């Protein structure tokens, strides 16, 4: 009985709750399905006695995973969590619903990957379809998760002759004026927001600090959206999407100076 | 550094598990040392950060006033995944180095790139698992740069395929790897009541007590027969007997007191906190016993 085989067995039992109904209800030797492999059934036959402890090893695994659904929310989307707790959603009823679709998956230390799948799951829940302002706030939080995850092993671009867009900052074009909730976090999910698009820039001051939110002009959003690929050897001023063929100063240069301070772009040094 | 030795006796301390709850009843200056759960302060592995930036300022406040120990939970140290891939070397090893911790404890379970599946799975007591886990513990200690102790575990069923007892397993494990031991006395007391034939006396005689670096004194409860090791009840007297008995046979380096999680810690538990002196009088008793056997 190798230790690696008794672990693979329980990893299969904890993720398949159909197998849990067979083991708990039927304690007789051959009543539990002999579809368990011959090597598996030998390990189950050791647990023939003290099956109550097995029913206690589960639930504990499920109670911890349901609570981990809240940690992944507090880690990746603390504002979305505070808004959802204010509108009184049964996150326990949603933790069980989300984990069952994933076969009770143990995300482990992959908390941002956990949170990104959680925010995508809640974006389709019928309970949240009536709160578009929170649905907008969750997408903003989902970009914060993609900011951290994009910095694990990013493509290191050397400083050269063209304006480069750094990976320590992302941009989100909102649907509502989410600044009202960011400036007044006591109103998270409680008050009402207008339907005016904003340009919030999720960025990081240092690589070992909490990410920040800040608003930029539509012009600054044009400077950032035209740097998807670093085609910017003075062509950035030519790249106003044919709306303008002008190369300006101060009007456009001061915006690029602020974007570098926010670690959003890299100037040609 | 090439081979680590037991640090000098450093004193008694508290676990510092309740972040907001324990600093308010902080008493005098006699604590000197507290523990730090490395899992609470670690940042996600799918991100670029090692420590939670909120916990970065808290460690600065306490690293100056008190010595802060390391504790490795949910680290997947003794799993089957590659050691380089585990959360131990990726987050827990730099965290203990960032904390300037003298040594680091580590629970004795199983973990493969997943947390919350660690508990209720003691390592298979077999010479095959002794050789495998000692190779990992000896290499993991090299990366820590500090002594690595293993906390004894309390459970309800030993892993299927056990070829020896827990005391023989831990003795053969630290002898081959050269690591140390972290003696949780309430886990020893729990295994005595809830396991068929757990010789409490043979367990103490079999362990290399000169490998015990740290000691843990905690208290759990049970009512009807279901769950235990809640880490909440007052330190029971049979555990106090082991604390006085251990200090007469070996010389540890520190002793910490575990207590409950602030919310639940199990499927059904309580969170009321009006018996703060129940902990203060426990730290007073364990601190006076240390001076009775003080070197
Ligand atoms: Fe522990
Ligand atoms: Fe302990
Ligand atoms: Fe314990």
């Amino acid at each position: 009985m190798e230790a690696e085989q008794v672990w693979k067995l329980w990893r299969r039992v904890l993720r398949d709750e159909r197998l849990q109904a067979q083991l708990f209800s039927a304690t007789d030797a051959t009543h539990w399905l002999s579809g368990f492999s011959e090597s598996e059934s030998k390990i189950l036959s050791v647990y023939a006695q003290q099956f109550d402890r097995v029913k206690w090893f589960v639930e504990n695994y499920q109670f911890r995973l349901v609570n981990s659904f809240l940690n992944a929310l507090e880690t990746g989307a603390p504002l979305s969590l505070r808004a959802l707790l204010h509108i009184n959603v049964d996150l326990n009823a949603q933790s069980k619903a989300f984990l069952r679709d994933r076969q009770w998956r143990d995300y482990g230390p992959q908390v941002y990957t956990y949170c990104e799948d959680v925010l995508g799951f809640l974006a389709e829940a019928d309970e949240l379809q009536g709160y578009p302002e929170i649905l907008d706030l969750m997408r903003l939080e989902r970009e914060s998760v993609r900011l951290y995850r994009g910095l694990v092993d990013p493509e290191s671009l050397p400083a050269d002759n063209r304006y480069q867009r750094t990976s320590m900052a992302r941009l989100y074009e909102t649907r509502f004026a989410l600044s009202g909730w960011l400036r007044q976090k006591d109103q998270l999910g409680l008050t009402r927001l207008p339907e005016s698009t904003e340009h919030v820039l999720i960025y990081l001051p240092t690589l070992q600090a909490r990410h920040k939110f800040t608003l930029i002009n539509a012009q600054a959003a044009r400077l950032y959206n035209c740097l998807e690929q670093p085609q910017s050897a003075a062509g950035l001023f030519m790249l106003i999407n044919s709306d303008s063929a002008s190369v300006p100063g101060s009007a456009d240069l001061a915006l690029l100076d602020r974007l570098e301070q926010l670690n959003a772009i890299r100037k040609p040094l | 550094m090439p081979d680590f030795v037991k640090p000098a006796p450093i004193g008694v301390g508290i676990q510092y598990n309740p972040e907001i709850l324990d600093w308010f009843p902080f008493e005098d200056i006699q604590v000197d040392i507290l523990e730090i759960l490395l899992d609470n302060i670690m940042a996600p592995m799918d991100g670029p950060q090692i420590i939670k930036p909120s916990a970065q300022a808290m460690i600065e406040r306490l690293g100056q006033k008190f010595t802060l120990l390391a504790h490795s939970n949910y680290g997947c140290d003794f799993g089957f995944s590659a050691l380089e891939e585990t959360a131990a070397v990726q987050r827990h090893v730099p965290l203990a180095k960032m904390l300037n911790s003298p040594w680091v404890a580590n629970h004795c379970f199983y973990g493969d790139q997943s947390w919350l599946d660690i508990w209720s799975s003691p390592i298979q007591f077999s010479a095959a698992e002794v050789a495998r886990c000692a190779d990992r513990a000896q290499s993991l200690q090299t990366l820590y740069g500090m002594p690595l102790a293993h906390e004894n575990a309390a459970y309800y069923l030993e892993c299927p395929g056990a070829e020896m007892r827990e005391a023989e397993f831990l003795a053969r494990l630290v002898q081959r790897s050269g690591t140390f031991l972290h003696l949780d006395l309430h886990n020893i007391y729990t295994n005595h009541l809830n396991l068929k034939g757990f010789d409490l006396k043979d367990y103490m005689d079999t362990l290399p007590l000169d490998k015990v670096i740290s000691v843990h004194l905690a208290g759990g409860s049970w009512h009807g027969g279901l769950y235990h090791d809640w880490h909440d009840a007052c330190v029971p007297e049979p555990v106090w007997d082991l604390y006085e008995d251990l200090l007469s046979r070996a010389q540890p380096s520190a002793v910490i007191l575990e207590y409950q999680g602030q919310a639940h810690h199990a499927q059904t538990r309580i969170m009321d906190a009006s018996d703060e002196s129940m902990i203060v009088r426990d730290v007073q008793r364990a601190q006076a016993i240390w001076s009775r056997y003080n070197r």
